[PDB]
């Protein structure tokens, strides 16, 4: 019974550490992608 | 006053031979002054035999990027127009072929006779011209036969990171296609089209030595654009494949075009944009590169009875980096294309081979791509394999799970292990449907996990050279009938006394 | 007066006029290309002025074949798109040129597809239900008159068959019409789509208006508002109410996109166009209730990986109002419509605007309906027999629940023959609190299964 | 008819010729730096005509000196090289002069080093093995003789120890003709290759050319291509059996990036230059072996950010026969040579040709590396004797094979103290077939670890 | 800022005021689109550097004027639209930092 | 060492090397929790939950918020307090008794109080 | 480079020598600042190629 | 009460006095609810939060 509870912890852990990670992975490719169009556009505006 | 009048008449001035001159030159791009009256994508022809594609038509000059012979463009040399937007030659002399994305043969042989020219920018088939996509295409892979059918005049994109498989399951595919050209039915002939891509040329040979070993490169014309080549045939190859191929999808033919890769395809693009300036958008691509590849995979159809009923199937290739499938170029031709065969690394090292994803892996199509035999034999593989993904985390505790739950595990391991296939060696439909029933059907149940590779192989075979009969059946009514799925049975249960297993055990 | 191509890169154009006839912005322009395999009348947009009467403008057809100094002719009007009663029936793409018959509604009324949306005192103050009659929908997610409802899906849930359903209950319940806006239709999905409507016999209560994934980004973005249009003409000139459908609005912003990049303004945050939010407002703010008649819209919408805070599906999310995700788990039970229960939401599943019944109603039912997929894991690899008595019970109760969401919808009258149902809400509310009491717990499960209500499912409990 | 320096940018200068005199592209230019500390003469090559008789070019030796007006002549032809069987036992730089005897070719046979690739009828893929004598390499990654190899990897992962290491291995045997080019790579290894070479009286067959990081962009552009010339002499013109060493050919790119902008070029994905696959696909295309006439090539890759998925690295896999793939993960763990067995692939591990003993061991092999890699995220938090009992047999049978794929190399001597070790590929087959049906799971993991054999095994089990 | 002017005429007159922004961060999005339309080199999150300035220009005139000035106020609840509950965005830190 | 002297520096060495193996376990005590820890482990992750809560300080500027008012620690008090923590003399009483109360003596009056 | 300089001067009279950068990071920063003054397009990280 | 509930909602069984905190900790959110359209004035809340 102590390791049915435990484990429904963890799964609940587990479940909310993928939700928080895929936030993080979203806003850094988010990021990754704002970045890279931003030294594209300024090696084009400089020409 | 007078000044506009004036000026808007030797406007007008600018039957007379019109020949420009290069101004600028760098990076496979060449500037041409002059050349008043060329016209957007038009072919023009530089002193040294060279040949460019109007691509930039500015008030200044006409950027034109260069295919190749790059090298030989000066300031100041003459450049003449020819009145011909790009256009490839086109007919039944392709075949066996390895041609330039400008239809000129590199294989070294003899000249190819062009029944006639096509435009690479002619309009796709409309709305009103197609039909619904109900015949198979069989790829001889039971995975895409019986998961995600692909259906002639479909797009089916193969995608997944470099050296997952990929190019062997399009030529798998290409190879599968032999038994359909032998019939010399044009209604069942397929013929192909591999477009390559920026590939080196040692492996444009080996493909077109795997395509001949297995017979195929009698039915096959290879697009070939090497990466030695400039980014004007890399990005004209795809184009130059697909007029070959509507060329005979016009005349009631069928055609199955493998572009290898789409991304190199992209890669050029993006290459001649940037050199011409024009403004880059995400991952520096230039707006117009959905607009590239979903122009290229349109012409792909099915056309209507009215127009000949031909039918051309497009398997674009994409190489995602680190499988990446929401990447710009994927996420494209994922929008473009009706179903996706996602090829993973991380199963391919497991041993599933092919490793198409299934689950994630998908055909819009769906079973109206596939004969009856298959869509009744095939149904419950989804849903095992699925209810088997979900139970895998419970392999070390089978003895604590329903019985029902582990019949569903021991099930999905040996479909697992039946959807295996070497490489190059696609089956016939009806030896997928005779496989497939194995697994569905419940006959590799009593026989162990590691042996279901060879079960399926050698049984087949024993069926192949014994009791062709049920081949025959499946292949002609593309029905597995009642009567023939009980010999099928009796078949079996006699094979499994002769088949020892690798452990020793005995199945029956 | 006419002008002259001046400079051609791709799908822009720039045309230049004579000083006193520079046309306005958003005008269509008209080019030919002259070249025999690809002789065309090039329809140019006017995106931009850039001074000494040049104008840029992105082409609504592809510009190969275009010549330098050829006549530009100005309409002196946006891209028009012909409305009325003969649109219904018909295939039209994003410039109002009909496909399935070229030529047809070139005399029709012309509407210019770029109209404000309704001033503000025009505007409803009071969100209203759209009572649809399916069971799923009216209980648990109901949609808003003038409302914008998310359809997720794909091929195999069924996303077809419920448009069908949804064309057909509003030509029918609500005497309205539909329009299609397929905005990046696959041309063999296009193709798909019009002959299975012509089949359904619905294609004459519907006016198709495709822009194909092939044409170039400026009819993929204007094609929307071209189908908006036609629904605008419906909603205020015919009186009708309107269901719009916007398959797939991701391909609207991404079009957007690509003409923002050709045009050479610099990308917003994850490399959309800066106005993003401001063009998805205009699409979407004509979609609205407007002196008793109204236009819905059901936006199929992707969510690129599969990332709610990405600024394309963040700015059309704002805007939608209920959200409807076919599952492919729940279409496998055969439960048509295909409707998620759970994963579907509504704004209007609340006290204030539906009854407090109808809210106690679907809360019960959603209780368990989660309950019940709680256990589903339990009950698919211990066994049904391991539950306990309660858990059994409320695993029928659910059971039976989940399947009487099922419908028999119009659309399927083409197959089976069986008049669809439309379900009064009032019944619907009573029925699903009798299910939550379990007061028809004793019937066969294959009793609930495609039945428009309560007399149905007395009827079909008696037939077994 | 001379040229004149009008702008200097860095490695880029801008040269006015006469307007009938315009030099071709690719040609050589010589300028002359006439300040007594930096004096030489300093050879551009022309990179871009634009326009009113001005070229640019890229500078094969530092600019510093260089004065704008500074008269520059033609040459009328490319950069060459000497070829011949004269060049081998000596270095050269990028521009063909000897470094360790000034003025030694200055009359040898002169050759371009601008070609055309060969002909796509002369192409032959290659499939036969060649024996390496590491483990690693033999089993998963078996390189092919003709075809081309490569050793990817990040920063300071030992790509330039594995390369020696194969110099080592494939060299020291070879009866033909070595070719190596130190692309952009540190010049304190070059001198130990080339002292290392000497002593073991291979340099007399090896020809040297080096274009090391302390040198400016045209040179490390270049160099790969001058070193390549004296190979496809040695193709060609001799149908002698080449070796063509390279490291590290991503500094051929990364040089072209360098003065990308400065040429004008819009930047590209990740700030690389936009024909970074064409001019990588040239140079790579030069590479290969034609029917009859065999170049082994071997190039370190180096991987930025050890990002396998940098645009670099990616073009380049696509050009490649066998990759072994180092990574930063697996020389953390102190496993040399570093190689990724699940990333690293070949084209002739196919049960065709290297046997099916062979390819079931290696396959199987990546099947138990592949479960472990799973499961490693289990056993840092669950633990490992949470796992089913086959799950942990493996994980021990993968740490075992992890550890046997690690080899005591020849040029890795002074990293371990111990002397190399050649392993063949029979022995190889034997061990690892042993090592996946578990007859060694017996000896503790640390026995397996820089051994080379199943001799080395069992004297250090004895050890241990 | 034009509903800040209307109240701020009448905080200076000795009236309280309350401001509500529904909501800034459509603020910050237009001003990004204005700003890149401009072409002023985006930063973090493509927001311009004046992204901040822009809103703190705005959310300073809400004060608690001092009897020398009449006494008035104006209170302001700018609203923010966080994405997935990310409060550590750039634009949710900056009007924390602000507010 | 040659600044703060030996005795300080020993302290806030070892307050940093337990919460650096705090923070090392993190995730495992996200995922399963202090239960799954070693002993060891788990009386250094006691330790260092007591040791981050006691550098917690009820500061005399935060009055403005909470009312209640601020300590003053001298630095030979918070050197002994720490390292009496990290030998374990305190790793008996509650976690609580370390919030926002600064200083010894007032650690044992609010130990009086839980 | 300067330290360099003074450290090459010495190596290459028989001596030998050690140079400590502390950083180049913060040289690639200024060397970054130079090249966007002058206005050369950048490259990855906004860093000259 | 939020990390209490969070504890609780796995703990076996806890203190009296920690089932006492829970006990006010549900009433008090179930007291700060509150229906939109509905402000309280200042005396109201004082009393409700009294
Ligand atoms: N079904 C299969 N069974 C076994 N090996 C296979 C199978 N399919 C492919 N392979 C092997 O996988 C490796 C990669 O195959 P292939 O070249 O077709 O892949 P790819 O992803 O298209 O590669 P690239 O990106 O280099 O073009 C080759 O060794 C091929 O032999
Ligand atoms: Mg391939």
């Amino acid at each position: 019974a102590s390791r049915r509870r435990a484990m429904k912890s963890a799964t609940d852990n587990a479940d909310d550490l993928i939700k928080a990670l895929t936030l993080a992975a979203n806003r850094e490719r988010q990021a990754q992608i704002t970045q890279e169009i931003s030294e594209i556009v300024g090696g084009a505006n400089a020409l | 006053a007078d000044i506009e009048g004036a000026i808007e008449d030797y406007v007008s001035s600018f039957e007379r031979e019109e020949i420009g001159t290069v101004i600028d030159a760098g990076d496979g791009i060449a500037h041409v002054e002059g050349l008043p009256s060329v016209m957007t994508q038009e072919l023009l022809e530089f002193p040294g035999g060279v040949l460019g594609v109007a691509l930039n038509l500015d008030e200044h000059s006409v950027g034109a990027v260069i295919l190749g012979e790059f090298e030989k463009i000066e300031e100041g040399q003459q450049v003449k127009r020819t009145g011909e937007v790009l256009s490839v030659p086109v007919g039944d002399a392709f075949l066996g072929r390895v041609v330039n994305p400008l239809g000129q043969p590199i294989d070294g042989q003899g000249d190819i006779a062009a029944e006639t020219r096509r435009a690479l920018e002619l309009q796709a088939p409309s709305v009103v011209q197609r039909q619904s996509v109900s015949e198979p295409l069989q790829t001889g892979i039971k995975a895409i036969d019986a998961m995600t059918p692909i259906g002639r005049g479909q797009r089916q994109l193969i995608i997944g990171d470099r050296k997952t498989g990929k190019t062997a399951v399009c030529v798998d595919t290409i190879l599968n296609q032999r038994e359909a050209w032998l019939t010399g039915d044009p209604k069942q002939q397929v013929r192909c089209v591999y477009v390559a891509i920026g590939q080196k040329g040692t492996t444009i040979a080996s493909v077109k030595r795997a395509l001949e070993e297995g017979g195929a490169m009698e039915y096959t014309t290879i697009v070939a654009a090497p990466a030695s080549d400039a980014a004007g045939f890399k990005w004209l190859a795809p184009y130059t494949g697909s007029a070959i191929g509507q060329h005979w999808m016009y005349n009631g033919k069928h055609v199955l075009i493998v572009f290898d890769d789409l991304s190199k395809q992209a890669d050029a693009y993006r290459a001649i944009s940037l050199l011409l300036r024009r403004p880059p958008g995400r991952e520096a691509f230039p707006g117009d590169v959905f607009y590239l590849h979903s122009r290229l995979l349109e012409r792909c159809a099915k056309l209507s009875d009215e127009l000949g009923g031909g039918s051309m199937t497009g398997l674009p290739i994409i190489e995602t980096k680190a499988n990446d499938i929401s990447a710009f170029i994927p996420t494209n031709v994922i929008s473009i294309t009706d179903g996706q065969c996602f090829l993973e690394s991380d199963l391919f090292n497991q041993g599933v081979r092919p490793a198409i994803n299934v689950g994630v892996s998908v055909s819009r199509v769906g079973g109206a791509a596939q004969i009856k035999a298959m869509k009744e034999v095939a149904g419950s593989l989804r849903l095992d394999l699925s209810q088997y993904r979900e139970l895998e985390a419970f392999a070390a505790f089978a003895s604590d799970l329903d019985a029902a739950s582990k019949a569903q595990l021991d099930r999905g391991a040996r479909l697992v292990e039946l959807l295996k296939q070497p490489q190059y060696s696609p089956l016939a439909v009806e030896e997928q449907v005779v496989a497939i029933f194995l697994g569905t059907q419940g006959h590799l149940d009593s026989v162990p996990v590691e042996d279901v590779q060879r079960f399926e192989s050698e049984l087949l075979e024993h069926v192949k050279a014994s009791h062709s009969d049920i081949f025959d059946g499946i292949r002609e009514t593309k029905k597995l009938s009642e009567e023939a799925e009980e010999k099928l049975v009796s078949v079996i249960n006699e094979f499994k006394k002769g088949f020892q297993a690798s452990d020793g055990s005995s199945v029956v | 007066t006419a002008g002259r191509v001046v400079r051609i890169t791709g799908p822009v154009v720039d045309v230049e006029f004579p000083r006193g006839s520079v046309p306005e912005l958003f005008n269509a322009l008209h080019a030919e290309i002259t070249f025999g395999a690809l002789a065309k009348t090039l329809t140019l947009e006017v995106a931009q002025h850039l001074g000494d009467s040049l104008v840029r403008c992105i082409s609504m057809q592809p510009t190969d074949g275009l010549v330098r100094g050829v006549e530009v002719t100005d309409t002196g009007a946006s891209i028009s798109v012909p409305v009325g009663d003969g649109v219904k029936g018909h295939v039209f793409n994003a410039l109002g040129d009909c496909l399935d018959d070229p030529g047809y509604g070139k005399d029709f009324e012309h509407w210019s597809i770029h109209r404000k949306p309704p001033a503000f005192s025009d505007l409803e103050p009071r969100t209203e239900m759209l009572e649809t009659g399916l069971k799923v929908v009216d209980l648990l997610t109901p949609y808003v008159r003038g409302g914008k409802i998310a359809l997720f899906g794909g091929a195999g849930v069924g996303k077809t068959v419920l448009i069908q359903e949804m064309i057909n209950r509003i030509a029918r319940n609500f005497g309205g019409t539909s329009v299609f806006a397929g905005v990046g239709e696959r041309t063999r999905e296009g193709n798909d789509l019009w002959v299975e409507l012509a089949d359904a016999n619905v294609l004459k209560d519907t006016a198709l208006v495709f822009g194909q994934m092939d044409e170039p980004p400026g009819t993929r973005m204007r094609v929307a508002l071209s189908a908006l249009t036609m629904a605008e003409f419906f909603r205020d000139e015919q009186g009708q109410d309107v269901l719009l459908f916007i398959d797939n609005i991701f391909r609207f912003t991404q079009a957007g996109s690509e003409v923002s990049t050709l045009l050479g303004r610099m990308p917003s945050a994850v490399g959309y166009q800066p106005t993003l939010a401001d063009e998805m407002g205009e699409l979407q703010e004509r979609i609205t209730s407007t002196r008793g008649r109204s236009i819905t819209s059901m936006q199929a919408v992707y969510v690129p990986a599969d990332d709610y805070t990405d600024p394309a599906p963040a700015t059309t999310f704002a805007h939608l109002d209920a959200t409807t995700e076919l599952s492919r788990a729940v279409f496998s039970k055969g439960i048509f419509p295909a409707v998620d229960p759970l994963a579907s939401s509504s704004t209007i599943l609340d006290p204030a605007i539906v009854g407090d019944e109808h809210y106690r109603v679907a809360q019960e039912v959603i209780r368990i309906l989660q309950r019940y997929k709680d256990l589903q894991d339990i009950i698919a690899i211990l066994g049904i027999d391991e539950l306990s008595e309660e858990d059994k019970q409320l695993v029928n109760r659910a059971r039976r629940i989940e399947r009487f969401l099922s419908q028999n919808m119009m659309a399927a009258e083409q197959f089976t023959g069986q008049p669809g149902s439309t379900v009064p809400l009032k019944e619907t509310i009573e029925a699903f609190d009798k299910l939550t009491k379990g007061e028809f717990d004793h019937l066969p499960e294959q009793a609930f299964f495609l039945i428009g209500g309560l007399d149905d499912l007395a009827k079909k409990a008696e037939s077994l």
